[PDB]
RNA sequence: AGGGGGACGGUUACCACGGAGUGAUUCAUGACUGGGGUGAAGUCGUAACAAGGUAGCCGUAGGGGAACCUGCGGCUGGAU
RNA sequence: GAAGAGUUUGAUCAUGGCUCAGAUUGAACGCUGGCGGCAGGCCUAACACAUGCAAGUCGAGCGGAUGAAGGGAGCUUGCUCCUGGAUUCAGCGGCAGACGGGUGAGUAAUGCCUAGGAAUCUGCCUGGUAGUGGGGGAUAACGUCCGGAAACGGGCGCUAAUACCGCAUACGUCCUGAGGGAGAAAGUGGGGGAUCUUCGGACCUCACGCUAUCAGAUGAGCCUAGGUCGGAUUAGCUAGUUGGUGGGGUAAAGGCCUACCAAGGCGACGAUCCGUAACUGGUCUGAGAGGAUGAUCAGUCACACUGGAACUGAGACACGGUCCAGACUCCUACGGGAGGCAGCAGUGGGGAAUAUUGGACAAUGGGCGAAAGCCUGAUCCAGCCAUGCCGCGUGUCUUUAAGUUGGGAGGAAGGGCAGUAAGUUAAUACCUUGCUGUUUUGACGUUACCAACAGAAUAAGCACCGGCUAACUUCGUGCCAGCAGCCGCGGUAAUACGAAGGGUGCAAGCGUUAAUCGGAAUUACUGGGCGUAAAGCGCGCGUAGGUGGUUCAGCAAGUUGGAUGUGAAAUCCCCGGGCUCAACCUGGGAACUGCAUCCAAAACUACUGAGCU
């Protein structure tokens, strides 16, 4: 059930990712177990894309967590 | 109302208590007559009682109708006052 | 119930748990009501809010008797304890429920809402 | 892991209550008031009586309301 | 054959709801009453403020249409 | 980082209350309205609910229903006997339904929050450790009968398995822990050349499954300490209560359950009773202390017409489960039946007051699935409402918004496929899988956004103007009619009341009703009082308690410093990045005055001991 998960921030049409750590016992936006970094798709100048660390992102993967179907191609984005 | 999903697991439940109440019932008789051994302080059938009834215990538990450490605490509970016979 | 001053149950829904017939209806000089006839009753004890009160002149079928009712076989059917249903100025039910058996001698053009509300 | 009450009633076997005292701060007020605390301790042997000074440590609880057992009579 | 073991049984404890008797404690209402407040003030009045035309006031008993008097201990927040 | 006025008086001063400026909300109401972006929208009846929808998924787990095609035989292209296998899907079975969603009724304390503690389970997930053999009995669909208009019931009779029960088998795992005893599993589909043959099977081989355990992740459960609402016009409460053991029992400790033994337990630091209320991160006013406060957002709790209860399952005492009881409601052909919107719409009904019987799973999730995908009123996103919060527009001869037309990104990660390479392979034979390049395709909101065009055509309102608000003629009305927050104004030239006539406040809003804090040192810890303004009991003895002369020494509870884990994320505070700008959005930190643990300190306090007068 451990997830890897992109989750909604932002506002309306306009998109903000934190790709949280998640039970999938709990909502996209709640109760996540870690946030390891962000995403942005509306990124334009000076904004970056996506903040992830990989210090903390073996750990889940180690653990046992999996990408959900999207996350994997982030990874790939590498 | 509800729905046939539902209505399935209405029989799929009440059935499978059935089946759950006689073999839970299956245990708890066994261990009564090892109690009622123990009552009688006759150990001369109170060794051969216990040694049908401990294939019962468990093998119920392994099953997953009870859980597999109420067993481990039954098997401790009678032989330790089986000993108590001496 | 059968007569004036008599005390019975109250076998439909809301409003009065004891009443007391002040009037057997029908004839003139008539003393008795059965299974199916008409008293005129009062509200003797109620509950705290239903849809009729305490001390409430009123009109009520007699559903259950002791004395009981006799089939054309020559059998009788009777019950343990005195019942009405309470009327309106319609004579129909006021309650929505109706507790406890009743006979098939109230099945007929008036009082068929009380057996099709009733447990029997 | 070390707690220090005072014993103040010991007529039962195998369990005495202490005062374990302190005295803090009130907050709005500024001026450090006492704030006395009746724990339950579990004795293993019963020798401990009325005004002696323990100290104990937290396990699985031993009974209702009692989770504290008696480590060593410090002082008397 | 049957036995072991189950199932429906039988009845034993436990209990929700219901029942009965008698109480508590709260809420609304109640004929009729008793003061209180604000008014507008008709009225017997002048009770206080000056030594307010009998100095006030306080406690208390006691007494009297009222705004009010004596006594006993009390106080000047009492002045010539 | 802190602004006060007006008002008791003939005037003064002091004590002291009133009313006022402000900023705010989940907003109403009275008015008048051009637009965009993000937001937010039963605060009351946890009131009753018509209607549709809110969790069905799987045939590659198993029996059994129906016959795409195609190749043929007859009749001669009408038809079926076949041959076959495409497909669906009501009945079993796995998993999920214990999640997402909603509401705040109950709860004053173990609920929440902060810290710590051990006597436990956890399906799917991830690492290994050992293992998938051999059997047996049922059972629905189906067949019919009975009851029923139907809904549905319940009689026997068939058959299956990834459904169940033994037997075999034991690296852990459990008991005794000497020795020994005990107990597991299920197969399906994509393939495969040599020997057995019906190279259907067997064996080989990966894929999904299956099991017995350990370590972990992830949840979930106990236990302790701390604090957490108003009352003494509530002071005693308590008997399974507080311990003890024997047993019983929970996945796990424990009077949790139990028998008997004893007489303990709780409480003036506020017990028990009584009223009230989800709590918190936080929020609002504030110089701060605080005070008030829990709508969106996130954590935990709690509930599912009301109450009791278990069942199944890894997980419930289960919101679109069952059972029982109650209240209510509904269909009846009187035989028998059914329902629970605090799920999304929506309806009454209450109220000052609050929205659409919408679009699609394209993004993010989930739920099943080998995969394709299949469902989701969660979500993404739309109508409706100035309800805030920003921007923006109503002209000084431009055309922005709006509208017409032409254009135009970003939301798409991948799936199909048919090569291409890889590594498990006994055989990169072959399947199955990850890689690569190309082709095919899929956007609810369908657009934002760019660039043309006609022409100022389509845009302002509100409240006041006696004072301390430097907006401040008259006309009508005459202690009338009225206005107003405090004074007051009106009793005949009215700056106070009704118009006109002008200004002014700030603007698609302006005002006043309401509530919160403030100024309020007007409950004063910071930071007030008491001879006469309100306030010293009439005074004692003294219980808890508050505080305690004097010196050395010791302790390290309070005190003091540093260390470490946190104090969730959000919000806020700065630096930024972006929407053309601002909201809004985030990135970084700052902040979070807190909590325990740890070591270091000894001036002072408590405590400890000997003293000193």
């Amino acid at each position: 059930m451990v997830t890897i998960r992109l989750a909604r921030g932002g506002s309306k049409k306009r998109p903000f990712y934190h790709l949280t750590v998640t039970n999938s016992r709990n909502a996209r936006d709640g109760r996540f177990v870690e946030r390891i970094g962000f995403f942005n798709p509306v990124a334009t100048g000076g904004e970056v894309r996506l903040s992830v660390d990989q210090e903390r992102a073996t750990y889940w993967l180690g653990q046992g967590a999996q990408p959900s179907e999207r996350v994997a191609q982030l990874l790939k984005d590498a | 109302a509800n729905t046939p999903s539902a209505k399935k697991r209405a029989k799929q439940a009440e059935k499978r208590r059935s089946h759950n109440a006689s073999l839970r019932s299956m245990v708890r008789t066994y261990i009564k007559n090892v109690v009622k051994a123990i009552d009688a302080k006759d150990l001369e059938k109170a060794q051969a009682a216990f040694t049908a009834a401990v294939p019962v215990i468990d093998r119920m538990a392994d099953k997953g109708i009870i859980h597999k450490n109420k067993a481990a605490r039954h098997k401790s509970r009678l032989s330790g006052h089986i000993k108590a016979l001496s | 119930m059968i007569q004036t001053q008599s005390m019975l149950d109250v076998a439909d829904n809301s409003g009065a748990r004891r009443v007391m017939c002040i009037k057997v209806l029908g004839g003139s000089h008539r003393r008795y009501a059965g299974i199916g006839d008409i008293i005129k009753v009062t509200v003797k004890e109620a509950i705290p809010r239903g849809k009729v009160k305490k001390g409430q002149v009123m009109t009520a079928v007699v559903v259950r008797t002791k004395h009981g009712v006799r089939r054309t076989d020559g059998s009788i059917i009777r019950f343990d304890g005195n019942a009405a249903v309470l009327l309106n100025n319609k004579q129909e039910p006021i309650g929505t429920r109706i507790f406890g058996p009743v006979t098939r001698e109230l099945r007929t053009e008036k009082f068929m809402k009380i057996v099709s509300l009733a447990p029997e | 892991r070390t707690l220090t009450g005072r014993v103040v009633s010991d007529k039962m076997d195998k369990t005495v209550t202490v005062l374990i005292e302190r005295r803090v701060k009130h907050p709005i007020y500024g001026k450090y008031v006492k704030r006395s605390t009746k724990l339950h301790a579990h004795d293993e042997s019963n020798q401990c009586r009325i005004g002696d000074l323990v100290t104990i440590r937290e396990t699985r609880p031993l009974a209702k309301t009692k989770a504290w057992t008696l480590v060593d009579i410090v002082e008397r």
